[PDB]
């Protein structure tokens, strides 16, 4: 009972949470990252 | 995963009785009927007196 | 409330159901004396929470279900890891590996370089007048 507080009387929808938690997450932005790479190779090589 | 979710908002009374012997018991009275029962005795309505 | 004005709510009307704790029949603490379980702890009104109950009668329902098991643990020492300890002294306590997840109110930093860079960079840009 010293953290009665911390439980919920109603039910948790705990997918929800860890959906909201990816929702608003930081954005490792890898498929711009892979396309930028590609870019700056071919500049590089078969450009320049 | 994890576990179920549980709604407290709906009282269970067979989760505070952890012993068998405490919970009422509707079972066969050869005498007449059925009664409830428990290790607390038969549940009984007030007579006059 | 307190225990007087308890007392006269209780004997003003001895059947009411929240003062049926406070004063209940000899019938039931003779059983659970019987029994050799204190009747506070199972008797229904009892529990009610609308139910007042003095001092005395509060304090002594707390002794109602209670363990009396203890962990001495030593030095403890984890690392990258999870520990939990549960003080089940095997009391029909299913074995629980429910992870508690939370609200990340995760704020984002931002890619802000030091404006204090504002200064050198305009220096980069000052060195194309060598290129002329």
């Amino acid at each position: 009972l010293s953290n009665s507080d911390r439980f919920s009387t109603v039910p948790v929808n705990r997918a929800k949470v860890v959906q909201h938690n990816i929702k608003h997450s930081f954005d490792l932005k890898l498929h711009l990252i892979s396309l930028l790479s590609l870019l700056v190779i071919w500049i590089l090589i078969v450009a320049i | 995963g994890g576990t179920p979710a549980l709604d407290r908002r709906v009282q269970d009374v067979n989760d505070t009785i952890s012993d068998v012997k405490q919970k009422w018991r509707c079972v066969v009275y050869p005498g007449n009927g059925f009664v409830s029962a428990s290790i607390f005795g038969f549940q009984a309505e007030v007579g006059p007196n | 409330m307190t225990d007087e004005q308890i007392y006269a709510f209780c004997d003003a009307n001895k059947d009411d159901i929240r003062c049926k704790c406070i004063y209940p029949d000899k019938s039931i603490v003779r059983i659970g004396i019987d029994t050799r379980l204190p009747y506070y702890c199972w008797y229904e009104p009892c529990k009610r929470s609308d139910a007042l109950l003095p001092a005395s009668l509060k304090k002594n329902i707390t002794k109602c279900n209670v363990s009396d098991c203890t962990i001495s643990l030593g030095n403890v020492s984890i690392t990258d890891s999870k520990l939990d300890v549960n003080n089940v002294c095997d009391s029909k306590r299913v074995a629980t590996e429910n992870i508690a997840v939370r609200y990340l109110n995760q704020e984002i930093r931002y890619p802000i370089i030091d404006i204090k860079w504002l200064p050198i960079g305009l220096l980069a840009l000052a060195i194309l007048i060598l290129a002329f």
